[PDB]
């Protein structure tokens, strides 16, 4: 539920999918819940959703 | 499926320096790190071994910025990346693109390491898993 | 009161092969460039289409940096002194092989460099 | 590439023939050129 | 009046021609007197 974001996206196939290789997620694996991802630290998820 | 690892890239271009080839033959034109645990049930029960094979142990090569360079640096702010030959060479066209001396020079030294190579059908493809080489006992994880 | 207070390691030989490739001593430098010149030719297609023309091809591309770091190590008084030269200076040659060690602190993230890059440029290959 | 000249020297193996540029467009410079172009000379 | 009489000279020029090509073609800056600078900039630095 983005009306931006996904509309912010490009659709020229050869970036699409090397962006699914790095990706960052807005997750942690560093915090107890899913706190939402702290604007200074990098994650690089894969993310296909 | 290990064939389509492989087989699905396209090569980019070739140099006669890197002599990455085995022991008495074939070059080698794969990668492929993994980690040690799926090193070790692939090569057991997949695929097939002709090890230790001959590349260099020499770093590769040499770029100094000499007098071609040296002059162009600091008085134009200018740089060619071996601006000896595609100098000699554009001064000798103008008395009479196709530079095929990109890198072709001497084939340096070559000795023999402890290499993993696989038969994934057609080609020669190297194999090393690293985390008790280079990525062992620090804080830094592993790709 | 005993000994075995010693380790020792090392790393190369392979430390060049996935590399493929090396410039060393860049200076002082602001933009590299490489260009790329390929030629896509043509198959003569008959009868009522379109005539294909030679076509061509040149674009650019550019570096990037992301330069590495490097450890600090030095203590006090080891660079003065108070003559015990055999101890006082093996403090420094097993100093010295600290420096050897972040040594190893380069052969060791050049593949760290590469393989972060490497999956950069990689899709996922079910993709 | 960029700089056309230095391209007269290939100085490496123009080896994977794949179709260029339907691929990820990573490049920072790359021209689809036909058979000629003005600004080559 | 000293006299009426005159020794001039003839043209001088510079034509691009050992390494200044180089540095055109490939290279952007082209420096005047190229090789007598090129030469001493691998000069100075052993003295």
């Amino acid at each position: 539920f983005t009306a931006a974001d996904i509309t912010a996206k490009h659709r020229c196939l050869e970036r699409l999918i090397v962006e699914t290789g790095s990706a960052v997620s807005t997750a942690t694996a560093a915090s107890d819940v899913q706190f939402k991802r702290p604007p200074g630290c990098r994650e690089l998820v894969e993310d296909p959703c | 499926w290990l064939v389509d690892l492989t087989t699905a890239t396209q090569p980019s271009v070739a140099v006669p320096r890197l002599t990455h080839a085995d022991t008495r033959g074939r070059p080698v034109d794969g990668v492929l790190v993994t980690t040690a645990a799926i090193k070790q049930r692939l090569l057991q029960s997949f695929l097939k071994v002709e090890d230790t094979e001959a590349d260099v142990p020499v770093t590769y090569g040499e770029m100094v910025l000499n007098g071609a360079n040296l002059v162009t640096a600091l008085v134009m702010g200018k740089a060619v990346r071996s601006l000896d030959d595609v100098g000699r060479h554009l001064l000798d066209m103008q008395e009479e693109n196709r530079e095929t001396l990109d890198e072709l020079e001497s084939a340096p030294q070559t000795t023999r390491v402890r290499a993993d190579l696989v038969a994934i059908g057609d080609r020669l493809v190297f194999l090393e898993a690293l985390e008790k080489r280079i990525y062992a006992a620090t804080n830094v994880p592993y790709p | 009161c005993n000994t075995l207070s010693l380790v020792r390691f090392l790393e190369l030989g392979l430390s060049v092969a996935c590399v493929c490739t090396k410039f060393p001593e860049l200076a002082y430098m602001n933009e590299g460039r490489v260009q790329f010149e390929v030629h896509q030719p043509l198959i003569a297609r008959d009868g009522p289409h379109p005539v294909e023309q030679p076509v061509h091809n040149y674009m650019t591309k550019v570096i990037d940096r992301r330069a590495l770091n490097a450890a600090f190590s030095l203590a006090t008084e080891a660079i003065a002194l108070l003559i015990s030269l055999h101890r006082q200076l093996r403090a420094i040659q097993q100093l010295a092989r600290n420096v050897q060690a972040v040594l190893g602190a380069f052969e060791r993230g050049t593949a760290d460099q590469m393989l972060h890059v490497l999956l950069e440029k990689a899709p996922p290959l079910a993709l | 590439g960029y700089r056309y000249a230095a391209a007269m020297v290939p100085t490496g193996s123009i080896l994977s023939t794949i179709e260029v540029a339907s691929h990820r467009r990573l490049f920072d410079f790359f021209a689809a050129v036909r058979s000629d172009e003005n600004s080559l000379y």
